[PDB]
């Protein structure tokens, strides 16, 4: 998996023995506290089987004495009866539960830990294809006692636990809530890629009120506040650590060696004299990808989260939906972190019936709190029952909603991965992430199509259709639309024809794709040698030499036929003169139906910039070089003040006496 | 006496596996050269302390 | 730094009539000049 | 039926004799409670069955006779055209699954190129089975199956269409090879023959992912065959040969 990754992508694993020790380590750890866990659980309802059956005896003993006061009598021993079955059913039901999961403990901990300790360094889909393509298959095989249902995500924390912490700030693909619940029981703790601040935020919200001494490796007090977190145990947050090569931080916080591992520390300790670490780390690397040396990666550990397509385009996805389906999101989230004192008050109360019984000690018929504290405790098991399947069609309709908005937000994500690697070009264009999710709740929030506001600077929204599927497909456009705007607002004309391009090529490649014959042709340099075939106002001598390299496309080799058929008008055309509408006429470009970019790539580059226009234009509307009218008020105080108004300056123009006009006009 | 080198330098464990013994009996050979350079080629954190 | 480092938190604790505006001729984009999370998170428009 | 087959013979007064009424209405409801406990009916059907003909008394998974014993009769119906859809699915994605090639070697240099196989046998078990997808379409009854349709049906479309512009390419590639194979035809037009070799590595890829994907179906969508190189080579097919004419 190393090998094909790094060979795949750049970043560099390096496999120890500590590893396999490691992963020995984390299997003990889990197998054992799990045992421990369940043990813990079963004593309760194993206790009040003895009173139970001493109790059932004892009034089995009254009926068999007994062979109108006598009814009254039997009445209240039925109910009684009745009542102490119904309890220890499912007292008897919980502990083969327990029993069960202790049966599948061994092999389903095997496979939660060699999944938790080994898939961070990769991919979702190596993560995947490692996982459940090798290793299931190879505890099916060797068949260790196990679930195959099995999600080791849902075996380091829980719907509540998860519901927290993206309440918390975190994102809400599996990639982050997988790599949340790895640290949360990380060992070596693992390095956490994060070059968009995610995983600060969800450390952040989360992770502070213990006192977050937040620090980078620039002092050498550094050691000693690692030191005062050792004394106070604080979560010490890094920030990208691997800005530098350092050899003291090891012995600190990288858990040396490992054989069996039953003896990791994460807090304060008695014995501990050396004073490495006291206090469970934090570390944010916002480089996307570090570098270490085998020696050095042997030594600690490291987890994925860089953003990606579908990682970026889950977050969004999640924000469109509980935008548009905030109801059932409400629903869920209440009942979910309700549920704990649902389950509370039912075995709140069947302790309270116990404790009736642990009054009970000598009376039945008499101790008759068991009566009253029996019949709650039997109609409190309505109280879960409805929850969770409620829980589960509202799941449904999430993964329902998910992939309804799947198209717009891939379309929308799509168009945000462009914008992102096209900041590579640096001052016509950059803006935040946040600033851009802000210009993305502009397209999809304030879209008078999806509202009914005809009364908008928004006439290409529907302003009369709130319904959903109008709100699809339009507000499916109006995040792009508001987004190459805004963009457009820092943009050149110079340039935007150049983001119209790869914006269409890149939506064809998400439709499509123009493949490496006809892009590479269009990147290319577009001339092979001349070819004495075009004769001679037909073509130029060095467009010889670049009809000759079309003629060998499949698309485009048909052009000598062309030539000599139509040599009245291709002599016309490169004599200099220039229709525009129909520059060539569409007989060879139906001869062809070419891709609408190559043709004139070798033959024709002012009707060729004019054809770019034109066919942006038929895709994207005419509006995409047409320049930024500079506005005063609105594309201004739109947005808000935290985000601070500043201006690009051609040379002589101001703006400052337009901005203290501006501000006497409001 | 695993012990002895159980209490020796900073340790890059390996507990015993076989070909580990059959390195070992090599630079055992070994180890009586002057100038006895055992160059423990491979990937660190493996085993070589 | 010592300008935007306070606008971080300082423009999001602002009070909201609060319109502050910059101007800068922006130097060549690969020549000496400004960091990127400046206007990252701020309003911009262009002139011809 | 033994219990009933010695009620036969016996015959008292009618309140007696109508255990034999009851016994007989049993039977008769039974044949549709047999056809349900047939497992062909998926058990979703059978289930919103039971949310129509009352059998409420099974809304547990658990369907005690106690509990399990008109509209019954109508119901099983729809759960054998469920069966016998699910019949017609089944040959064809394990048949399909089954898709296996045919590359009869050519002469010079023996590569194994498909012509015993793009006879129309290839074509044609796609055709005849996109046909009965379609029929199931319009049979009432593949309503679940008809994503699955939809999904073959493409596969099957592309695969086909595939097949036939690689044998295009595989003919005039061929007749191209069958041109310049080598020597002289090389004289005039080196232009030409240069490309010769890498075209014929090219045809020489196309026999390796046909020959590891030995499904037709993972052939047509087999490695660079999901990658449009046939236009190319299609290309540099027809452009040759009529300068070969003109030099003619």
């Amino acid at each position: 998996a190393s090998e094909r990754f790094k060979e795949a992508f750049r970043r560099y694993n390096y496999t120890t023995p500590k590893s396999y020790l490691e992963l020995i380590s984390l299997y003990k750890m889990l197998l054992q506290l799990k045992r421990d866990d369940l043990r813990r659980s079963k004593e309760r309802l194993e206790n009040g089987i003895d009173k139970i059956a001493q109790a059932a005896a004892q009034v089995t003993d009254l009926q068999r004495v007994l062979k109108d006061r006598t009814a009254r009598k039997a009445q209240m021993a039925e109910r009684l009866i009745n009542g102490l079955s119904g309890e220890n059913t499912r007292w008897g039901a919980e502990i083969k539960r327990l029993e069960s999961l202790e049966g599948r403990l061994v092999g389903d901990v095997l496979i939660a830990s060699a999944f938790v300790s080994y898939a961070g360094p990769f991919n979702m889909q190596f993560r995947k294809s490692l996982v459940d393509e090798k290793w299931l298959p190879d505890i099916i095989e060797r068949q260790i006692p196990m679930t195959q249902g099995i999600r080791p995500l849902d075996l380091l924390t829980d719907d509540a636990t998860k519901a927290k912490w993206a309440n918390e700030g975190l994102p809400t693909d599996p990639l982050s809530v997988e790599n949340g619940a790895i640290m949360s029981n990380a060992s070596r703790w693992a390095l956490m890629i994060d070059p968009q601040l995610q995983g600060i935020k969800w450390i952040i919200n989360k992770e502070t009120n213990n006192g977050l001494v937040i620090i980078q490796q620039s002092q050498p007090k550094y050691i000693d506040q690692v030191i005062n977190c050792i004394e106070n145990g604080w979560p010490l947050l890094i920030e990208n650590l691997p800005v530098d090569i350092d050899a003291v931080l090891d012995p600190v916080i990288g858990k040396m060696t490992i054989k069996k591992g039953r003896n990791i520390i994460m807090k304060i300790g008695d014995a501990e004299v050396q004073y490495d670490s006291r206090f469970r780390l934090y570390l944010q690397t916002k480089l996307s990808n570090p570098h270490f040396k085998p020696e050095v990666a042997a030594q600690t550990t490291l987890v994925n989260f860089c953003v990606t397509e579908k990682g970026l385009e889950d977050q969004l996805l999640a924000l469109v939906v509980d935008h548009e389906r905030p109801d059932l999101q409400e629903q869920a989230a209440g009942l979910v972190r309700s549920l704990n004192e649902y389950n509370i008050t039912l075995v709140e109360l069947e302790n309270n019936l116990l404790f009736n019984l642990a009054n009970a000690t000598g009376n039945i018929l008499e101790n008759i709190e068991l009566i009253e504290g029996l019949e709650e405790t039997k109609r409190t098991a309505v109280e879960i029952e409805e929850k969770v399947k409620l829980a589960k069609q509202t799941e449904i309709q999430i993964a329902k909603a998910r992939e309804v908005y799947r198209p717009v937000a891939t379309r929308g994500s799509l168009t945000y991965f462009l914008i992102d690697n096209l900041n590579a070009l640096d001052r016509v264009y950059h803006y935040s992430m946040a600033n851009f999710v802000f210009v993305l709740k502009k397209g999809m929030d304030m879209t008078p199509g999806g509202k009914d506001e005809s009364k908008v600077p928004l006439a290409e929204r529907l302003n009369q259709e709130v319904d959903l599927d109008k709100r699809v497909e339009l507000l499916v456009e109006t995040t792009c639309f508001v987004l190459i705007g805004y963009v457009a607002q820092g943009l050149f004309e110079r340039h935007k024809l150049i983001v119209a391009t790869q914006l269409c090529m890149q939506i064809l490649r998400s439709r499509g794709e123009l493949h490496y014959a006809k892009f590479e042709y269009l990147l290319r340099g577009p001339k092979v040698m001349g070819a004495d075939n075009p004769l001679h106002d037909w073509v130029s001598d060095s467009v010889w030499g670049s009809v000759q390299a079309l003629k060998e496309l499949d698309d485009y080799q048909g052009l000598p036929e062309d030539l000599i058929g139509s040599s009245k008008r291709w002599r016309e055309w490169m004599e200099l003169e220039r229709p525009e509408d129909e520059p060539l006429p569409g007989d060879w470009k139906r001869m062809q139906e070419f891709d609408k970019l190559l043709l004139f790539r070798a033959l024709r580059p002012d009707r060729l910039t004019s054809a770019m226009g034109r066919f942006v234009t038929n895709m994207l509307g005419a509006k995409y070089v047409t320049s930024q009218p500079y506005d005063l008020e609105r594309s201004y105080q739109d947005a808000s003040p935290g985000t601070p108004i500043f201006v690009f300056l051609s040379p002589g123009v101001d703006v400052a006496g337009s901005v203290e006009a501006l501000g006497k006009k409001l | 006496k695993l012990r002895e080198y159980n209490e020796s330098n900073a340790v890059m464990d390996l507990v015993l596996f076989q070909q580990a013994m059959e390195h070992v009996t090599r630079i055992a050979r070994i180890i009586d050269l002057p100038r006895g350079n055992a160059m423990l080629v491979g990937v660190g954190g493996s085993g070589k302390q | 730094n010592q300008l935007d480092k306070k606008v971080d938190k300082l423009v999001e604790g602002a009070h909201p009539d609060f319109r502050l505006f910059l101007s800068a001729e922006p130097p060549p984009s690969l020549e000496r000049g400004l960091p990127i999370s400046l206007l990252q998170n701020s309003i911009k428009l262009t002139n011809e | 039926y033994q219990n009933q087959s010695k009620k036969l013979p016996k015959l008292r007064d009618w309140p007696a004799y109508n255990a034999c009424r009851k016994t007989i209405d049993d039977f008769l409801e039974m044949l549709p409670l047999f056809q349900a406990l047939t497992h062909k009916s998926m058990r979703e059907r059978h289930w919103k069955e039971v949310m129509r003909v009352t059998g409420h008394e099974l809304n547990l998974a658990e369907d005690h006779f106690k509990l399990q014993h008109e509209d019954i009769e109508d119901l099983t119906g729809a759960a054998v055209k469920e069966e016998i859809i699910e019949v017609k699915l089944n040959q064809l994605k394990a048949d399909w699954a089954t898709a296996n090639l045919a590359l009869a070697e050519y002469k010079n240099r023996g590569p194994v190129i498909l012509k015993p196989s793009d006879t129309s046998e290839l074509m044609e078990k796609l055709e005849e089975s996109q046909m009965t997808l379609g029929s199931m379409a319009t049979n009432r009854y593949s309503a679940p199956f008809r994503d699955e349709v939809q999904a073959w049906s493409i596969k099957l479309s592309t695969v086909s269409e595939i097949i036939e512009q690689w044998l295009m390419v595989q003919s005039m590639w061929q007749y191209m090879e069958a041109v310049f194979s080598g020597g002289d035809i090389v004289k005039q037009l080196p232009q030409e023959a240069k490309r010769f070799l890498n075209i014929d590595k090219n045809f020489m890829k196309i026999v390796s992912n046909a020959l590891e994907t030995q499904n037709v179906i993972n052939t047509c969508f087999g490695n660079e065959l999901m990658k449009n190189m046939l236009p190319h080579l299609h290309e540099q097919l027809e452009m040759c040969q009529k300068s070969l004419s003109a030099y003619l």
